[PDB]
Parts: C-alpha cells; sequence; structure tokens
C-alpha cells in the first residue's frame, strides 16, 4: 500500500497503489454516499483502503489545475457499472474534503425519485412537491460534513418557515440547516435555500465549492411517484430535483461540479445501457452540456493484482486455493478484471 | 461374431438360439485350439469386421490464427471463432461475456474449457449465439469454444477433454407433452 497517504499528494507513481481513509476522516466526511457493499467491508475490515486508479487521477489532476474564476466545470464519471465510479467520487471527495472545500454531496439522486410516501404539495410553491424525509435525512449528514463552514455563511434574505417564523439575513446558515433538520415539514425548503446560498456564496468568492452528485442521470429520468390520482410525477416537479438542476446550471464559478454516472438505481433503462446520452436522455445530455467526461473501466492486470493482494493481505479470501494462481486467474475470468463483481465473488471466498 | 441372422442367411436354414449359441461355442473352441491358417480362414467365414475429429486453423486478413466451430444446446445454437492468441476476452454478440451472461453459473460455464486445458487467458473469442435461455446459450457457447479449441490444443488435451465431456453434444432436450396428461411425465391426478 502506498506510503502517501495525503489525497493530494499521490501521483501516477502511485497507480494501483492503495490509500488510506482514517476512520475520523470517513466519520467526518462520509456520513453518506459510500456504496453499500464498500461500507461493510470497512466496517469488517476496520480500514477504508481505496485504490489509486487512472480516472480519479485524472480528475484530481484536473480539479488541481482547475481556476475558480472560470464557470464551474462540470465532470462526468462515466463508464459500466460497478466499474468504481461512486469510489471515484469519494476519493475526489476525501481530497477536496482534505483541501477544505465545501462538499455539496448527493449520495444518489435516484433514492430521491422512487418510494417516497411522504411525497407532499410544496407549500412555498403548489407547483412541485416537497419529500421532508429525504430532505432531513440529507441535511443531517450534509451538517456532519460540513459543519466547520456552515456557521461561517451568512445568508442574504428573510426566509419564512410559517407566518410567524423566520430567519433573517445576516443569520448563519447553520441555522436554516437546523431549521430543516428539526422541522421536518420545512427540510425541503431548506434545503432548497442552501443550494441558492452556496451556488452565491460560492461566486462571492466566500468558500470554494466541490457540488459531487451520484446518479446524475435521475435528475432527468422519469420518476417512478404518483399523485393522488394515481398519475405520473415528472422530476422536476419535485423541489429537490429542482434545485439540483440548478445548482447543476454552470451559471456560478468558485468551484466545480462533479457528477458520476450510474445505471444502478435507475428508472426506466436497460441494464446495458453506460453511454452517457443514453443514461441522460437528451435533456440531461444538453442539460449538462458542455461538459468533461471521464471514463472508468475494468481493472488494469496491476490494478487486479494490488485488489487481490490487499484482500490477502486482509486474509478475506480465506479460500485454501484463492492464493493459487489457478485461483487468481479464474476469479480474473469470472469478474473479467470488474471491480464490483471482483468483490462480490471475493465476498464469499 | 456373425448374428444369428446373418448364420441363417448363411445357411438357409431356420435357427433357435440355443443351436447358435452351441455352434458359437463350437467356433470359440476352435479358434482357442491355435489352429492353423486353414482354419483361421475357415473361421473368416463367420468372423465379422466391426475419437473426436478437429477443425482446420484459418488465418484472418492479418494473417493471425484461428478457429471455428458451432455447437447447440436445447433450442440454442452458437457458433465460436477462437483466435490463437489474446488476453482471454469473449465477446459474445459483440458484447463482452461478463456484461452478456450476468450469471456467474454462466461466466463458469464459459471458463470451463479453458480451465480444464489450463488456458485461462491464452485466447481470445468472438461467439454468436441464438435461441434458447441463458442457460442454454452459456452450454452451447461452451460447447463451440471447445470445439474450437481443440484446434489448438494437443491430441491428448482433445481426448483428455472428450473423456470430461466438453465436447458431446447434450442431447437432452425438451420432451413433449403428451394428450391427457399434464407434461411430459406427469400424468393427470387419479381420480377416485
Ligand atoms: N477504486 C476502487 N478502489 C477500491 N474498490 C473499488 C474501486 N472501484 C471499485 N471498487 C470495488 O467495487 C465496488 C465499488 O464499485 P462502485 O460502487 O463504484 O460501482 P460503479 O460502477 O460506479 O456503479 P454501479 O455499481 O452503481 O453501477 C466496491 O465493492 C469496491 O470494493
Ligand atoms: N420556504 C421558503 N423557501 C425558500 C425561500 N427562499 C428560497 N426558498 C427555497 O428556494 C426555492 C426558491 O428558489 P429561487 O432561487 O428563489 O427560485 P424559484 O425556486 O424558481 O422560486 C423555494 O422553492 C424553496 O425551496 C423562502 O423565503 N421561504
Ligand atoms: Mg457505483
Amino acid at each position: 500500500r502506498t506510503n502517501e497517504n495525503d489525497p493530494a499528494k499521490h501521483g501516477d507513481q502511485h497507480e494501483g497503489q492503495h490509500y488510506n481513509i482514517s476512520p475520523q476522516d470517513l466519520e467526518t466526511v462520509f456520513p453518506h454516499g459510500l456504496p453499500p457493499r464498500f461500507v461493510m467491508q470497512v466496517k469488517t475490515f476496520s480500514e477504508a483502503c481505496l485504490m489509486v486508479r487512472k480516472p480519479a487521477l485524472e480528475l484530481l489532476h484536473y480539479l488541481k489545475n482547475t481556476s475558480f474564476a472560470y464557470p464551474a466545470i462540470r465532470y462526468l464519471l462515466y463508464g459500466e457499472k460497478g466499474t468504481g465510479k461512486t469510489l471515484s467520487l469519494c476519493h475526489v471527495i476525501h481530497f477536496c474534503a482534505k483541501q477544505d472545500w465545501l462538499i455539496l454531496h448527493i449520495p444518489d439522486a435516484h433514492l430521491w425519485v422512487k418510494n417516497c410516501r411522504d411525497l407532499l404539495q410544496s407549500s412555498y410553491n403548489k407547483q412541485r412537491f416537497d419529500q421532508p424525509l429525504e430532505a432531513s435525512t440529507w441535511l443531517k449528514n450534509f451538517k456532519t460534513t460540513n459543519e466547520r463552514f456552515l456557521n461561517q455563511i451568512k445568508v442574504q434574505e428573510k426566509y419564512v418557515w410559517n407566518k410567524r417564523e423566520s430567519t433573517e439575513k445576516g443569520s448563519p446558515l447553520g441555522e436554516v440547516v437546523e431549521q430543516g433538520i428539526t422541522r421536518v415539514r420545512n427540510a425541503t425548503d431548506a434545503v432548497g435555500i442552501v443550494l441558492k446560498e452556496l451556488k452565491r456564496q460560492s461566486s462571492l468568492g466566500m468558500f470554494h465549492l466541490l457540488v459531487a452528485v451520484d446518479g446524475i442521470n435521475a435528475l432527468w429520468g422519469r420518476t417512478t411517484l404518483k399523485r393522488e390520482d394515481k398519475s405520473p410525477i415528472a422530476p422536476e416537479e419535485l423541489a429537490l430535483v429542482h434545485n439540483l438542476r440548478k445548482m447543476m446550471k454552470n451559471d456560478w464559478h468558485g468551484g466545480a461540479i462533479v457528477s458520476a454516472l450510474s445505471q444502478t438505481g435507475s428508472l426506466f433503462k436497460p441494464r446495458k445501457a453506460y453511454l452517457p446520452q443514453e443514461l441522460l436522455g437528451k435533456e440531461g445530455f444538453d442539460a449538462l452540456d458542455p461538459f468533461i467526461p471521464i471514463l472508468v473501466s475494468n481493472y488494469n492486470p496491476k490494478e487486479f493484482e494490488s485488489c487481490i493482494q490487499y484482500y490477502l493481505e486482509n486474509n478475506w479470501l480465506q479460500h485454501e486455493k484463492a492464493p493459487t494462481e489457478e485461483g487468481k486467474k479464474e476469479l480474473l475470468f469470472l469478474s473479467n478484471a470488474n471491480p464490483s463483481l471482483l468483490e462480490r465473488h471475493c465476498a464469499y471466498l | 461374431w456373425l448374428i444369428k441372422e446373418e448364420l441363417e442367411e448363411m445357411l438357409v436354414e431356420k435357427l433357435s438360439d440355443l443351436d447358435y449359441m452351441q455352434f458359437i461355442r463350437l467356433l470359440e473352441k476352435l479358434l482357442t485350439s491355435q489352429c492353423g491358417a486353414a482354419e483361421e480362414e475357415f473361421v473368416q467365414r463367420f468372423r465379422r469386421s466391426v475419437k473426436q475429429l478437429i477443425e482446420p486453423v484459418q488465418y484472418d486478413e492479418q494473417g493471425m490464427a484461428f478457429s471455428k466451430s458451432e455447437g447447440k444446446r436445447k433450442t440454442a445454437k452458437a457458433e465460436a471463432i477462437v483466435y490463437k492468441h489474446g488476453s482471454g476476452r469473449i465477446k459474445v454478440n459483440g458484447i463482452d461475456y461478463q456484461l452478456y451472461f450476468p450469471i456467474t453459473q454462466d461466466r463458469e460455464q464459459l471458463m470451463f474449457p479453458f480451465h480444464f486445458v489450463d488456458r485461462l487467458g491464452k485466447h481470445d473469442v468472438t461467439c454468436t449465439v441464438s435461441g434458447g435461455g441463458r442457460s442454454a446459450q452459456a452450454g452451447a457457447i461452451r460447447l463451440a469454444m471447445a470445439k474450437a479449441l481443440c484446434s489448438f490444443v494437443t491430441e491428448d488435451e482433445v481426448e483428455w477433454m472428450r473423456q470430461a465431456g466438453l465436447l458431446t453434444t447434450d442431447p437432452r432436450v425438451r420432451e413433449r407433452k403428451k394428450p391427457g396428461q399434464e407434461g411430459a411425465r406427469r400424468k393427470f391426478t387419479w381420480k377416485k
């Protein structure tokens, strides 16, 4: 594994080499958004080693060479199912967190467009619907992630939560975050206000802002939610989706936008869809256009060997014949170097 | 030994199985008696005379070597082109195997021949399959790939593959439903 655990200093020489993430960093940075299987692996091994891969290295280099004066650049982690797109986004997130950016991290947009039972028409705007449970759940993890930067932000308007309760210009954004977290009915409006304030303050220069959205295609893919009349609800009618589209719009600077495509959890998209237009539809492609796609593919031989060595070091591959080169080749064939399939295979060996 | 029918044809006489057995036992005794050439040629009047085939290697546009084969399983039919060199990459209908066969069982079925002959990663393959389900297609592709690989592996390896069953077309197919019964063999619940 790498002796260089710094997210910013590790470079091409560390390709296919591991990279540790301390439990304190995990608690402070990833209350959400880690793949469930990787979370389970972390809990099992008491470690959070991520392999330094070429896509993550390239995206890190782009972010380092960015110029905050220009409007926020949109990068799109892209590729096949279970190739490490989400973990590459997590790597970039950890890098920026250690670089002291405000990380507006959406762990999975797909969760916001299905299964919601608390869906209600938004009081602030009857045209749109609110998702109080999801809003509060995201807000809690967002506060946990970026509490230190939260106090510094000065809100620029007066936001009324009722005819009697409001938050005033010059107040910390922590006030709005706490209001949304506590008063569940106002969580969606709090999330919208937070997105607005972060987007504008990044341009003002108050702080560097990294928007990091997984499953970005959900912002334009059809939703499975229904009205009271059993009628389908378009994605924009959700307040969270509307505000996140506004955030994705590149009409701001002082930050960068990184989105990761994900067929998993997507609605009305075939399994073998991994191209950007195919996953995003034409609407989403034009919305995110222009953007820089970053491909993530199956492990190269060195990455495969490094991952196998990590598993052997942890003794995860308890199978007697797993260490043998025959077992190594069997795993390589069965997973075809796909990290997700290889992890699932090694899960029961 | 000529069957009783052949003996009857030769003797223009009807015979019983017991008579034929007696005659055959006498002939066996004659042969075992360490007889001469005249007796052996006389016995020849009554004596009656009773491996996998390898496809030919071909060369592509670049001249690189390959072999072609076909196989069938259930309703599935597949045709496989196995090249002499590669990184174990198998493209089914132009789709990589890991994406065409999400089922680890079918991926194992694809793996089986190369693993048997110790050639994991030593060849690339392009296969086209149709009909049948996922498992039928996997079996058909396995059979086609094994038959093609016979073009490269040694004869000992080919015989070992046959003995392992990689080169036998599985005759097991669906059995027609018969009238008056639920399925191929499931009779209706006997009423009382
Ligand atoms: N860079 C990496 N370092 C460590 N593990 C990785 C890496 N990339 C993938 N993995 C492994 O694969 C899984 C992570 O894959 P990930 O969740 O990113 O999939 P994805 O392809 O981006 O998209 P999806 O699976 O949602 O289609 C985990 O089990 C993890 O162990
Ligand atoms: N309840 C409430 N929500 C607000 C307020 N200001 C902004 N928001 C949130 O942000 C949204 C308004 O965003 P804005 O940039 O004004 O554009 P709009 O969404 O098109 O009206 C609302 O729908 C809320 O989600 C406010 O004063 N009260
Ligand atoms: Mg993923």
